[PDB]
């Protein structure tokens, strides 16, 4: 009853520890899985912000009146 | 009559009333497909810090 007074943790906090952890965990896997299922389809369709390779900006399309007519 | 014009008197960029309307879309061209959905907001403290392998926060 000293052993377990003075050193050793009930299962009380090592029981609710577990369970906490699995908590967190879970979380963190179903995070990994629905982040690699948001990139194969992002990759596949291209709607989303991530894989957008840079195009040609047209700020420096300066439509005028030009030299000749028919352009 | 008929004075010459003084150089440089043909330049000087004119005005002309007319009587056909302005044009919309001369270059006969489609639509625009689709505007990109703008990512906005303020940003979170990330959720578990890196979710690699470990390392956790």
């Amino acid at each position: 009853r000293w052993i377990a007074r003075t050193f050793f943790d009930a299962p009380e906090k090592n029981y609710e520890r577990t369970m906490a952890i699995l908590q967190i965990e879970s979380e963190k896997a179903e995070l990994r899985l629905k982040e690699l299922e948001v990139r194969r389809l992002m990759r596949a369709k291209g709607d989303g912000p991530w894989f957008q390779y840079p195009t040609i900006d047209k700020a420096l399309i300066d439509h005028s009146p030009k030299a000749t007519p028919d352009n | 009559g008929w004075v010459r014009p003084d150089l440089g008197e043909l330049s000087k960029v004119t005005k002309v009333k007319t009587d056909r309307p302005l044009p919309e879309n001369p270059y006969h061209s489609r639509a625009r497909p689709e505007p990109n959905p703008e990512v906005e907001g303020d940003l979170k403290p990330a959720r578990h810090g890196s979710r690699l392998f470990f390392w956790t926060m």
